[PDB]
């Protein structure tokens, strides 16, 4: 039929296969033929879909001051006069030096004049930014969309600026040696400091690959299955047609008829 | 199991659940497939059920796995069921491969640590050494760059 | 192997990215001041490409 012809046709796409095999000749080439147009495509879609959900998992941007060291997409950048190019710079390690050059490079969007800039850069494109683990803080407990990635890279500590040979110095740190040991500094870092809340940023799904990746394939299932039954009924009632009396009533006793065997 | 999330293994085996049962629900709404067993000599105009509640579930489950029943559907509405359901199957098998390969793809390669040039561009985890143990020496003294390098 | 062999390569998309691959020869115009920035250039990555 126009439909059996039609069902093998879809049938074989999925590698099922009807039961109405061509057992003529003449039109068993077309089945020969037919069937090598799906077994080329299935075969190139799974191989394909492994080459896109590969270069996946090839790469991942999480790590950092040497994974960040690795890739060109992400830009890095500074504060203009930053104490921490001048670190970074003369770095004579491993890796940051390379980094350095990369950012030694391309000095014109690596400077920012102040720390707001490159806050106001980070939240405009893709830019990872590189400075004191202080006030990074602030920005992220405080503006729940960016975040500090990496830990410690450095151990600086801010200081009170003084001529040589000052009195002030060795009579100034005693001052700041007590007020540290009572922790009223740190108490007065919690009251500026104190942070809003931030999610819990664990947002690991346990999987590879999850129902957020594919779960567009059960809702194809959810058309067609619903749509059958209104033509499956459709065509019942076109069958109820078919013997040009409306009434249901024989119809509904062939339905008992069903139940029972 | 590991590719696919624990989510989909409930979410497909239910729907496959599900879809056998409304298969079997269109089955009695389903005019043609009335097929009169042994139509040869057609004495009795009687006609047996087919696609019965154990059939409709072995044929989904029995189609999931890449081998296709004996019950291929022979009325037109229940034809589309099987069709859509069908296209279910194999696109989630071909993704299961996909993702096992990718895994194995990733692990193949990765090359592990070795020798110490690959600590030499290597931060995340760390050196180690015992200062004054004639050996940081050997690495301050030393003018080979990986060395030099890794003294920093 | 084919598809992802083929999809993993990237091309030669900054001037440091030129400074790895060496089989890709560089080029200059010889002292029309192109290359005479690479001779007093600070930068390793133009430094390596002068060498």
């Amino acid at each position: 039929t126009l439909l059996n012809s039609f069902w093998f046709g879809v049938g074989a796409l999925m590698q099922q296969g009807s039961e109405l095999m061509p057992k003529a000749l003449s039109t068993r080439i077309v089945g020969g033929i037919w069937w090598f147009f799906t077994l080329i495509i299935i075969s190139s879609y799974t191989a394909n879909l492994a080459a896109f959900l590969t270069v996946e998992r090839m790469e991942s941007p999480i790590d950092s001051a040497d994974d960040l060291a690795k890739q060109t997409k992400i830009e890095y950048g500074a504060v203009e006069d930053g104490a921490t190019m001048t670190f970074f710079k003369k770095s004579k390690i491993s890796t940051y030096d390379k980094m350095w050059a990369f950012m030694s490079s391309r000095r014109q969007s690596v400077l920012v004049k102040s720390n707001e800039e490159g806050i106001q850069r980070v939240l405009t494109s893709d830019y990872a930014f590189l400075m004191e683990s202080t006030t990074i803080e602030f920005v992220t407990q405080r503006n729940c969309n960016l975040t500090q990635i990496g830990g410690l890279i450095d151990s600086k500590g801010y200081g009170v600026g003084t001529p040589m040979g000052s009195p002030y110095r060795d009579k100034i740190t005693i001052a700041i040696l007590q007020l540290q040991e009572e922790g009223k500094l740190h108490m007065m870092k919690e009251k500026w400091w104190r942070g809003n809340g931030c999610p819990e940023e664990e947002s690991k799904e346990a999987s590879a690959l999850g129902v957020q990746n594919i779960g567009g394939i059960f809702i194809v299932l959810a058309a067609g299955l619903v749509l059958s039954v209104f033509v499956a009924v459709g065509e019942f009632l076109y069958k109820s047609k078919k013997n040009a009396q409306l009434e249901k009533r024989s119809f509904c006793s062939a339905m008992v008829e069903e139940l029972r065997m | 199991l590991n590719p696919l999330s624990p989510d989909i293994w409930m979410y497909v085996l239910l729907a496959c659940l599900g879809v056998s049962c409304v298969l079997f629900v269109i089955a009695r709404f389903s005019p043609y497939e009335w097929y009169n067993p042994h139509p040869c000599n057609p004495d009795s105009d009687v006609v047996e059920n087919n696609f019965t509640l154990l059939n409709s579930f072995w044929f989904g489950v029995g189609a999931l796995m890449q081998q296709g029943s004996e019950l291929m559907p022979k009325a037109l509405s229940t034809r589309i069921v099987g069709g859509i359901w069908w296209f279910f199957t194999l696109i989630i098998i071909s993704s299961y491969t996909a993702n096992l390969a990718a895994f194995l793809t990733v692990e193949r390669m990765e090359s592990p640590i070795d020798s110490a040039d690959d600590l030499a561009k290597q931060t995340k985890i760390e050196y180690g050494a015992v200062e004054d143990g004639a050996t940081m020496t050997f690495f301050k003294k030393s003018k080979i760059s990986t060395y030099d390098k890794m003294w920093a």
